[PDB]
């Protein structure tokens, strides 16, 4: 029979394209409030 | 004693510079999911040497155009500068103990420049000139802001006194207290060793190689040398200056080797910045000094005036 | 002994040199993109010691990686003669080595060893990037096999 | 083609040929850095604007 | 169907002016590239070591020209002169006559190694499977002449890689 | 630990080589201290090498004889030293080593592998193979005139 | 891009010049086993645009 | 002393490593290889011709504010006087009036770069 | 692969990603270096019956070129206006 390079039966799995850049981090607020923690620290 | 002493102090740090160069290209390889120099010895660790022997028996050329004198001062007086930088430095103990040792930095640092605007001009060729004059540019981006960082730091330690330092910082990190203008000093010292991403005045992808384009062999090599010769020196004032190891008078080398790792980190910090971000284009530069790190130094430097003396936290003069 | 002063200092100098070779970043046309593939991850030249440096005043070898032109051969001779000595010249491609596909061109010069000398041929249109590691590697053992000082002794 | 097994004339028409020809006109206004941008943003490659 | 890659509109509530003036004083987006560099300092390299490792070809990989025999030692090649009229490059020179047997072979079969695109039409054309192109890459000379290839450095060639040869023509013939 | 586990597998590594002496060897002829399994040895001293929890590229690897034809390849080794049988295992053109699936036999072909002769006494010089074309008069050897 | 060469390489026997596309169609058909890997490499393509 | 021992040394040693990279290797000098740089084709024209600058008007405004700085290093040790009352004042007063001057420049488009 | 635990969970902090689930060094999931023989299809034009080429031969039905004016009622143009693109519905805005 013939036999040549073919997909699966079923195809292939699901394959990602869309970009996907996680979101991370703390919001400003956070991170301005920790940075005036430090200073006030270092001051006293 | 005392010249064994500057021999224990230069020698050191050209062996210190010549391995940077294999740290360099093995940490910028494996950030690049490649190894860099591992055949030349174990490791890479005869690459340096390998290098080092090729410039310097390498044929060295004075261009036709160059003007003789000025062509050869520039790469001697880069290196020397650089020698120079080192020896006010507290590790704990300075080789030479100033009183204004910060002082003292800043101008040979302001000295320095003139290396790469003579060799520039010397070597009488268009990209030599482009990069000269790029130094210049840098030059006047960074320099005000550099000092008035400087001052604001030195409001809370009362002296220019480099070994004042180390006892300002004996509780706590200066980096506590000033992290924003941590913060602005790291990026200005790249900016002062010509570094990535402020990497201008030789601009490979730009000007070939800017102005050191016309140098071969040994002449080369000795503003390699004292380029990451101040890329360390400046890692150990921003180490001195922000993270202060404490200092045990009875046991010397405990300072020296918590002071060591803290300036290898910083300088290993250059180089995966340089490894992260695109170049700067050298107007954007000027302008991000002037635009942004000078109004907000000069806010600071209003508030590290005040601060002491709203506090009551004035320090010694002596 | 003499004899034996410089031959290891012959050695010295050549492991120098072939430890430490820096190409000319020049390139002209396809078998560029395969000199790409060798600064690339899976063969990292530079683990070799080979980098590239933008100046000829900071190169040690010229590779010619691809067509060299009529209306190019002039500036190829300008950055090589621009060159410090020891200098070398790998030619890469059939382009470069004799012309290849357009040997016949009223444009082309039939192999850059009209203009300039040559150290190694490295074959293929374009040879892969291994194949050129291969030329690389053999620039490097004909350095080691130089005996300047042997020579300039017996003289 | 003329018919025979051999083509008689074969131009080939390059994108960055006329890409490239527009260099001026869009670096007009901007420094040397930018005109190294603005070669790459083209994706020039000079085997097809040269031929 | 089209998208657009950059046509959005900043939010102007306060937590996202705030968002993003953290994001301008404290570097955080420039932070966040750091971290990626980082990531990679800890995979490992792809880099392989060459000579004692090598990149990975297939049974079509088209390296340097080798002429091949029959089982027997008589030559393949017969002399038909269709890879010389292919040639993209012009690479191959033959001439030929009645062998002292009458056999119809070369005795000029020439291919110029600096001419040739290593286009495999000539193994293509060849109806006998005379001339293939072997797996062989790494044979860079010191000289031009070198490179000038001849019907004994060819046939050399052949019995110098003829084990390799006909194995891959045996993993590949079924595709041809 | 793992950490203590990474430590164990670095020195696992110098016995594997044979000790120090022969893990100092392959340092420094190979840049590479791994151990895998040995897949075979050819006429010339190659010994060929596998570990296919080794990424596709790093899986298979050729230590070079010391010594190959008269020449001493202790520090000078070269791709072009691995024969062809070896040659397809190698590239990974085929997943069979020769001592699994040898070639076939051919009178004809090479015993003895040569690797690249290039700058050598023993480099092909070209030259053209077909006999002289045009046949000049040879003037007689007496004198008539 | 070194990978993407492999696939090339494995239809045509050329890393970069195939010719391998022709009037008529292509010279040869796909070698058994290149479509599964081309599919383990899209598989992990689009992270590698992420992480550009 | 012990300063200018140590600044002789350090360009005592630069001197020497350059004295060696010219004399140690084989020269080999003629017209094309010492020929000035331009990425493989002659310059066009001398390098000494006039290269404008256009940040002209901050280099000049460098010349002020390097100055300021100038005045402004002494504050630590100012801040050691019994009149602070005074010294506070003199010191915000010199570095508001530089940032007046940085603030006029900057509204006035000193520091855009002429094009 | 064979990075310890600390370090798989280092890289995959610093990129924000699972780095391990795609990794860009391939192991064993890629298609073994030998393979079984193919059989290949033939054509539509492999039969042994009502197949002569003189009924599938498209060079000889190429015709020159239809003179449509030489030099020996509504207007046109080249063909109907171009429709308007519609937005993506996978992804609209990027
Ligand atoms: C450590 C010092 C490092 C610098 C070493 C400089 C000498 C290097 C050897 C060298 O000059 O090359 C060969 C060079 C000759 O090469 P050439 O190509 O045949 O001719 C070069 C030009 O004719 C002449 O060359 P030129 O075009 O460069 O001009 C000559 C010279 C101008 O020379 C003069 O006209 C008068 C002498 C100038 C030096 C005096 C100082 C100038 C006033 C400032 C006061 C400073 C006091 C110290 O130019 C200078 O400005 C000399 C600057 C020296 C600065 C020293 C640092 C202070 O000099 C000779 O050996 C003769
Ligand atoms: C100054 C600094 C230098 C002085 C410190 C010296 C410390 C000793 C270093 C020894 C490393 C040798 C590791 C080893 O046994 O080789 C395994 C290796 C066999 O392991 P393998 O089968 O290939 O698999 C490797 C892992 O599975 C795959 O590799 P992996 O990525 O999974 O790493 C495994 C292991 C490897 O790491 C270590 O064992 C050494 C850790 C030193 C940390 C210092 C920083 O690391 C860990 O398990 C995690 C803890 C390590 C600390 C990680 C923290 C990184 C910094 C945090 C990120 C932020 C940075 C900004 O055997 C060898 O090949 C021996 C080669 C010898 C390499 C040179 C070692 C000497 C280094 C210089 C000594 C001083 C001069
Ligand atoms: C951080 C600094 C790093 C410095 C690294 C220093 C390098 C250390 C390794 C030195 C190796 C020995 C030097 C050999 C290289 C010489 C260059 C070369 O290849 O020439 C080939 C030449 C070959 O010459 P030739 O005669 O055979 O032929 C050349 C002429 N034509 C072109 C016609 C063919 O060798 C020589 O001419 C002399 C070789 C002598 C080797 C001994 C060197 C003595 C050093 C004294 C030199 C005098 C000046 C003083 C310099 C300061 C002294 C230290
Ligand atoms: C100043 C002195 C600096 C000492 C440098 C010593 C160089 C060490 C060295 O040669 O590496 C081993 C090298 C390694 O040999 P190799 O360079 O042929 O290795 C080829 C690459 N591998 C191994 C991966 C296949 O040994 C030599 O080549 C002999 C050179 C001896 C130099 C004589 C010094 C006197
Ligand atoms: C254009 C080409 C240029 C090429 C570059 C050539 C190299 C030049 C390098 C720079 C030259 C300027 C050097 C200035 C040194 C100033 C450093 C300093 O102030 O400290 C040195 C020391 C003062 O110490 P101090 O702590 O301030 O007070 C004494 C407390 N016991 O005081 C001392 O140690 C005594 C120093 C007196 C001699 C100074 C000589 C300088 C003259 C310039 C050379
Ligand atoms: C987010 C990425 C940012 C990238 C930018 C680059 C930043 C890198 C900065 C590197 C330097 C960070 C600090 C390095 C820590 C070194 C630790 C050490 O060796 O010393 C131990 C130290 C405590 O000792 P000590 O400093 O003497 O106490 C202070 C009192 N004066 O430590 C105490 O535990
Ligand atoms: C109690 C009352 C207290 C009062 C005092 C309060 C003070 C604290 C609050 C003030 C704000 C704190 C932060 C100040 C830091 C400086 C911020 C800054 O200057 O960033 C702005 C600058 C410009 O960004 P840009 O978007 O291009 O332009 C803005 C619009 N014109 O952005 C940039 O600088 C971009 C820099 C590009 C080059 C970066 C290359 C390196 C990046 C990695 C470095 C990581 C930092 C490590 C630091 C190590 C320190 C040793
Ligand atoms: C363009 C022109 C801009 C000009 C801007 C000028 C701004 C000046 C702002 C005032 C600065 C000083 O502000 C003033 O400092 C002194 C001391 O330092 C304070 O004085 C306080 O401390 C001092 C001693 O330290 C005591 O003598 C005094 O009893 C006490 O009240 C004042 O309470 C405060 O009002
Ligand atoms: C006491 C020291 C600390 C106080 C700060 C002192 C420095 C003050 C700096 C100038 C402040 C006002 O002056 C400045 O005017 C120009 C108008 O061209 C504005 O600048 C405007 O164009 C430039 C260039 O595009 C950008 O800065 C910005 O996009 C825009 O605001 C600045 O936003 C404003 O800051
Ligand atoms: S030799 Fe081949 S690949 Fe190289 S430049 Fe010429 S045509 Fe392109
Ligand atoms: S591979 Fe192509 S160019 Fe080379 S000889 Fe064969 S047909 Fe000619
Ligand atoms: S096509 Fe084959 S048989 Fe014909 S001349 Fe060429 S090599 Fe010989």
């Amino acid at each position: 029979k013939v036999k040549q390079d073919m997909p699966p039966v079923g195809g292939y799995g699901p394959i990602d394209y869309k970009r996907n850049l996680p979101r991370r981090g703390l919001s400003g607020y956070s991170m301005f409030a920790v940075g005036i923690g430090a200073l006030l620290f270092g001051y006293w | 004693m005392f010249m064994i002493n500057i021999l224990m102090l230069i020698i050191p740090i050209l062996l210190a510079v010549a391995f940077l160069t294999l740290v360099e290209r093995k940490v910028l390889g494996y950030m690049q999911l490649r190894k860099g120099p591992n055949v030349v010895g174990p490791y890479g660790l005869l690459q340096p040497i390998a290098d080092a022997i090729k410039l310097f028996i390498k044929e060295p050329l004075r261009p036709a155009t160059s003007s003789a004198s000025m062509f050869i001062l520039a790469p001697i007086m880069a290196l020397g500068l650089a020698l120079t930088m080192w020896i006010p430095l507290p590790m704990p103990y300075p080789l030479i103990n100033m009183n204004l040792g910060v002082l003292f930095m800043l101008a040979m640092s302001s000295l320095a420049v003139y290396s790469i605007l003579w060799s520039g001009w010397a070597s009488n060729s268009k990209y030599a000139l482009i990069g000269a004059l790029r130094a210049v540019a840098q030059t006047i981006s960074y320099e005000v802001t550099l000092a008035i960082i400087l001052l604001s730091v030195l409001l809370m330690s009362g002296s220019f006194t480099l070994s004042t330092l180390i006892t300002t910082q004996e509780q706590m990190w200066l980096i506590l207290p000033a992290w924003p203008l941590a913060m602005m000093w790291f990026i200005s010292t790249l900016a002062e060793t010509n570094r990535a991403p402020f990497d201008l005045t030789e601009g490979e992808s730009e000007l070939v190689s800017g102005f050191n384009v016309e140098y071969a062999a040994g002449p080369f090599a000795l503003f390699f040398m004292a380029e990451y010769a101040n890329i360390i020196m400046m890692n150990i004032f921003t180490a001195i200056l922000f993270l202060g190891t404490s200092h045990n008078p009875h046991m010397p080398e405990l300072y020296t080797i918590n002071f060591t790792i803290k300036s290898l980190l910083l300088t290993m910090s250059f180089l995966w910045i340089r490894a992260s971000y695109p170049r700067f284009r050298y107007d954007q530069l000027m302008h991000l000094l002037w635009k942004n790190f000078l109004p907000l130094t000069l806010a600071l430097c209003m508030w590290h005036v005040s601060l002491p003396i709203l506090t009551s936290g004035i320090p010694p003069q002596t | 002994r003499g004899e034996y002063v410089v031959a290891k200092l012959d050695d010295l100098i050549n492991w120098a040199r072939r430890s430490s070779l820096w190409p000319m970043t020049f390139g002209l046309a396809c078998c560029a993109v395969e000199m790409m593939h060798m600064a690339a991850p899976r063969y990292d030249m530079d683990r070799f010691g080979v980098v590239f440096r933008a100046s000829p005043r900071q190169s040690d070898v010229m590779i010619v990686a691809g067509t060299l032109t009529n209306k190019m051969a002039p500036a190829l001779r300008k950055v090589y003669d621009q060159m410090p000595e020891p200098r070398y010249v790998v030619s890469m491609g059939s382009c470069a080595n004799g012309g290849g596909y357009y040997h016949y061109s009223y444009s082309v010069v039939r192999g850059c060893d009209r203009i300039v000398p040559v150290d190694i041929y490295v074959p293929g249109c374009p040879p892969t990037a291994e194949a050129l590691l291969y030329g690389i590697l053999q620039l490097q053992k004909k350095i080691k096999r130089e005996k300047r000082l042997r020579i300039w002794y017996r003289r | 083609s003329d018919g025979s097994s051999r083509p008689y004339r074969c131009k080939i028409k390059a994108p960055g040929f006329a890409h490239l020809a527009g260099l001026d006109k869009m670096s007009k206004g901007h420094m040397l850095a930018d005109v190294v941008a603005i070669i790459g943003t083209q994706d020039i490659v000079f085997g097809e604007v040269d031929r | 169907t089209y998208k657009y890659v950059n046509l959005r509109e900043p939010s102007m509530d306060m937590k996202s002016v705030t968002d993003r003036a953290a994001q301008t004083l404290l570097w955080t987006e420039l932070i966040r590239g750091l971290g990626m560099t980082l990531s990679y300092l800890f995979r490992e390299p792809a880099t392989i070591n060459y000579p004692f490792e090598k990149g990975p070809l297939s049974p079509r990989f088209r390296g340097e020209h080798a002429l091949r025999r029959y089982p027997s030692g008589e030559e393949r090649c017969i002399a038909c002169k269709l890879c010389e009229a292919v040639c993209p490059a012009q690479a191959i020179t033959i001439e030929a006559e009645p062998r002292a047997d009458g056999s119809r072979r070369t005795t000029r079969y020439d291919i110029d190694m600096t001419k040739c695109i290593y286009c495999g039409f000539c193994q293509e054309a060849c109806p006998v499977d005379a001339i293939v192109e072997g797996p062989n890459f790494e044979f860079s000379t010191e000289t031009h002449e070198e490179l000038l290839y001849n019907k004994e450095k060819l046939l050399n060639n052949g019995d110098k890689w003829e084990a390799e040869i006909a194995a891959n023509i045996q993993a590949d013939y079924l595709y041809r | 630990m793992e950490l203590l586990q990474v430590l164990k597998r670095g020195l696992q590594q110098v016995s594997g080589h044979g000790g120090l002496r022969g893990y100092l060897r392959v340092l420094f002829r190979a840049n590479d201290v791994r151990v895998g399994t040995l897949v075979g040895e050819d006429k010339y001293g190659n010994k060929y090498y596998e570990d296919n929890k080794q990424f596709f590229g790093r899986h298979r690897w050729v230590i070079y004889t010391t010594e190959m034809n008269g020449k001493n390849t202790f520090w000078d080794v070269d791709g072009s030293m691995v024969p062809p049988e070896w040659h397809r295992w190698l590239h990974c053109m085929t997943d069979d080593p020769p001592t699994v699936k040898p070639p076939t036999a051919r009178k004809f072909i090479w015993t003895n592998h040569k690797f690249n002769l290039s700058g050598t006494p023993q480099q092909y010089v070209p030259y053209s193979t077909t006999r002289k074309k045009i046949q000049e008069w040879v003037p007689p050897s007496t004198p008539y005139k | 891009r070194e990978k993407m060469f492999e696939f090339y390489e494995r239809v045509s026997g050329a890393r970069m010049h195939a010719a391998y596309v022709r009037p008529g169609g292509v010279h040869q058909d796909l070698p058994l086993g290149l479509m599964d890997d081309i599919y383990e490499f899209s598989k992990n393509f689009s992270l590698r645009i992420d992480e550009l | 002393m012990n300063l200018m021992l140590a600044l002789l040394t350090n360009f005592t040693l630069a001197t020497l490593l350059v004295i060696i990279a010219f004399w140690l290797p084989q020269l080999n000098v003629y017209s094309e290889k010492t020929s000035p740089y331009e990425c493989g084709f002659d310059p066009m024209g001398s390098a000494r011709l006039p290269f404008s600058m256009k940040f002209f008007l901050v280099a000049i405004t460098f010349l002020l504010f390097d100055l300021e700085i100038a005045l402004l290093l002494p504050l630590p040790w100012a801040s050691q006087t019994a009149n602070l009352n005074t010294m506070l004042t003199m010191a915000l007063f010199l570095i508001i009036l530089l940032a007046v001057s940085l603030a006029y420049e900057w509204t006035q488009k000193g520091l855009e770069w002429t094009e | 692969a064979s990075a310890t635990r600390f370090i798989q969970w280092l890289r995959n902090w610093a990129s924000g990603r699972d780095l391990q689930a795609k990794l860009q060094l391939r192991y064993q999931e890629i298609s073994k270096r030998t393979q079984p023989p193919p059989k290949l299809p033939v054509g539509p034009s492999h039969k042994l019956s009502n197949n002569y080429y003189c009924t599938r031969d498209g060079r000889r039905e190429a015709m020159p070129p239809s003179i449509v004016m030489s030099s020996q009622k509504k207007a046109v143009s080249p063909a109907p206006p171009i429709k308007r693109w519609e937005l993506s519905q996978d992804e609209p805005y990027l």
